[PDB]
């Protein structure tokens, strides 16, 4: 819930100055048809760039207002020095992956050796 | 032609100069000397003031001496100083932004051979010293014989507009002409050297989306071994041990270097 | 074709003309260069004009005849045979026939052949010869072949040769090398003393 | 666990051996000559070097490149799965 609205306003913030830097170089070849589509680009890139913005802000208004019943502890109180259903979902998702995973590990070595034969054969072939 | 503009510019500086460093005589004169904790010290202190301040307007005034020798409408005007200016901002500010890119993940091929051999013959068109002969002896899968004057013949080998393998050779060698012998070996071990550095090359250049710059700085990259067996080591002299000039030529800046030496 | 060069180097002192090449050759292999077989380069003459004929053993089967300033016509084996049959028809000269015989050393793509042209049954000189078989340019290899033998050959190191001539984007040929051959061997047969 | 790519290896490597005779290379390139390995006949012309373009100029066998190619197959196969356990 907050965690992933944290991670948002992360990615929103990560992509706002990707998108001024795209702006950026919109504006640098600009030089002087292909003008309209410039010029529409440019507007849709600020567009966007302003619901960004309204994103990025509403996410912060979020996180701030949220502030859980568990937030006594101050920063560098927290990090460790030297001196349930969930688990056991997480732990079935694990196993099926594992499987799947196995699975797939398979599927590429058998396309890996018929490319490799396929490749070897139609090089002897000359 | 703009050496002319350059060399009317370092004037207009060159009289400002002499009309301060002339008021700078006068105007350190007028305050006289200043106690400076000891006489000899006082005496010597003035004079050397004095005396910079006199070179300095003999030096200002030669530069005017040898500068001389080498030498609905205003809105069009406006649009003009404009458009240099945007340029000019926007260059810097681009240049100034991905060079620190604050981006840290993606997540929040299918290309045509005509596309990729409009940009092949785009790049050879540039560059008129190499020369790129297309062939696809194998599938979509192209194959680049790109030869350097009288000194390489680089073999790249496309999986798609893409680098994936490059075999530098000897010009006197024989790349077989047919069918490209994709796999082989230079049998020199400096041309060996360079397939080496041609690989760490394609490694270092890649760009992730656009796959046109890469080949472009690659071309560029492997244009500047056009001056092996006679370019130095900038650290080491011509032969620093039995290797050339420069197995190794550093990104960014086109230098040669020995692989023994560094870089 | 790789950019080579070739030049006599005086004995000096006493030294006699194997214990100069002795001193040589192992001043080469103290320079980490491993010796890769050898090579003997024999060469007939013809007072016709005047020909030359050399064949360097680097080449197994070519065998070159120069004419001079004329060109050079690199042919098989077979041609001693038809100069040999023309023989009766053939000029022959007199014991002019000139050899250099000496170990081949390699020292990172770099060919060094230091050799005696000995004369007949008698040595006099000594030819040494600087190939580079990844250099095909020629005529600006000529700052590697010059520091290479600053390294080794030191003083009398040669200030270049004429075979490279006119500054020309010219390839560098088996030919050429012939040539300079030919004018060091003008050289020991005449130099006398 | 039969390996058709080495048996497939196997029957193009003796077909090229027989087609080395009737082979269109070593037949006469130009006109009255010997009829034999044409690259070798320009090497001669050209003044080739003694291994460098000329050396064996082809003369392995059937068993050595055999050897060579099942060398590299479970060279690749090795790093494979070291990568892959890795």
């Amino acid at each position: 819930n907050t965690a992933s609205l944290c991670r948002i306003g992360q990615e929103t913030v990560q992509d706002i100055v990707y998108r001024t830097m795209e702006i950026f170089q919109l504006l640098r070849n600009m030089q002087l048809g292909t003008y309209q589509d410039r010029l529409t680009k440019l507007q849709d890139n600020l567009r966007q760039l302003s619901v960004l913005f309204r994103k990025l802000r509403l996410v912060y208004d979020k996180c701030n207002e949220n502030c859980g019943g568990m937030d006594p502890i101050p920063v560098e109180q927290l990090i460790p020095y030297v001196e349930s259903e969930e688990r056991r979902e997480i732990a079935e998702v694990n196993k099926k992956l594992k499987q799947k995973n196995q699975q797939l590990k398979q599927i590429m070595d058998q396309l890996r050796n018929l490319i490799w034969d396929i490749n070897a054969m139609l090089a002897m072939r000359n | 032609v703009s050496v002319n503009l350059e060399a009317f510019s370092q004037a207009i500086s060159a009289i400002q100069a002499l009309r301060s460093s002339v008021s700078r005589v006068f105007d350190c004169l007028k305050d006289g000397m200043r106690n400076k904790e000891t006489l000899e010290g006082r005496e010597k202190a003035f004079i050397a003031h004095f005396q910079d301040n006199l070179h300095s307007v003999n030096r200002d005034l030669n530069e005017l001496e040898r500068l001389s020798n080498l030498v609905l409408y205003s809105q069009l005007l406006q649009a003009y100083k404009w458009s240099n200016k945007l340029q000019y901002h926007a260059g810097l500010a681009s240049g100034l932004l991905n060079q620190q890119s604050l981006k840290r993940s993606a997540n929040q091929l299918v290309l045509p051979p005509q596309y990729v051999d409009d940009v092949i013959s785009r790049i050879d068109r540039m560059f008129p010293e190499m020369s790129i002969h297309l062939s696809r002896p194998n599938g979509t899968s192209a194959m680049l014989l790109v030869t350097l004057g009288k000194v390489l013949k680089v073999i790249v080998v496309m999986r798609s507009l893409f680098i994936d393998r490059t075999i530098v050779k000897g010009y006197n060698e024989n790349v077989y002409t047919e069918d490209l012998d994709i796999w082989s070996k230079s049998n020199y071990q400096v041309f060996q050297k360079v397939t080496d550095h041609a690989t760490t090359a394609l490694l270092h250049y890649q760009l992730p989306q656009m796959p046109d710059v890469v080949v472009r700085s690659f071309m560029t990259w492997l244009r500047s071994y056009i001056k092996l067996f006679q370019a130095p080591c900038q650290r080491c002299g011509k032969f620093l041990q039995d290797g050339l000039p420069p197995t190794w030529r550093d990104f960014r800046t086109l230098e040669a270097f020995h692989d023994t030496c560094r870089q | 074709m790789g950019v080579t060069c070739v030049s006599q180097m005086p004995v000096a002192e006493g030294k006699s003309v194997q214990q100069t090449v002795e001193l040589l050759t192992r001043k080469l292999e103290m320079l980490g260069a491993e010796k890769q077989g050898t090579f003997c380069v024999d060469c007939e003459t013809y007072h016709t004009k005047l020909m030359y004929v050399m064949h360097n053993s680097e080449y197994p089967l070519s065998c070159f005849a120069l004419f001079e300033n004329g060109p050079c016509l690199i042919a098989d084996t077979n041609f001693d045979v038809l100069m040999v049959k023309l023989k009766g028809f053939f000029q022959s000269a007199k014991a002019s026939k000139i050899e250099t015989r000496g170990t081949r050393y390699q020292y990172c793509d770099f060919l060094v052949k230091v050799g005696t042209v000995t004369m007949g049954p008698s040595a006099r000189g000594i030819s040494v010869e600087v190939e580079y078989g990844p250099c095909v340019v020629a005529s600006d290899c000529w700052s590697l072949l010059l520091e290479f033998l600053q390294s080794f050959l030191g003083s009398h190191t040669p200030g270049a040769p004429a075979v490279f001539g006119n500054r020309h984007d010219a390839v560098y040929g088996p030919a050429d090398t012939m040539v300079q051959y030919m004018e060091l061997f003008n050289k020991i047969r005449k130099q006398q003393q | 666990d039969h390996l058709y790519v080495l048996e497939h290896n196997l029957h193009l490597l003796i077909r090229e051996f027989h087609k080395q005779t009737l082979s269109s290379i070593m037949m006469p390139h130009p006109a009255s000559a010997p009829f034999g390995h044409k690259r070798m006949r320009l090497s001669g012309p050209q003044a080739f070097d003694k291994n460098e373009i000329n050396s064996l100029q082809s003369s392995e066998g059937l068993l050595e490149k055999i050897i060579k190619q099942a060398k590299h197959i479970f060279l690749r196969s090795r790093a494979a799965a070291t990568i892959d356990s890795l």
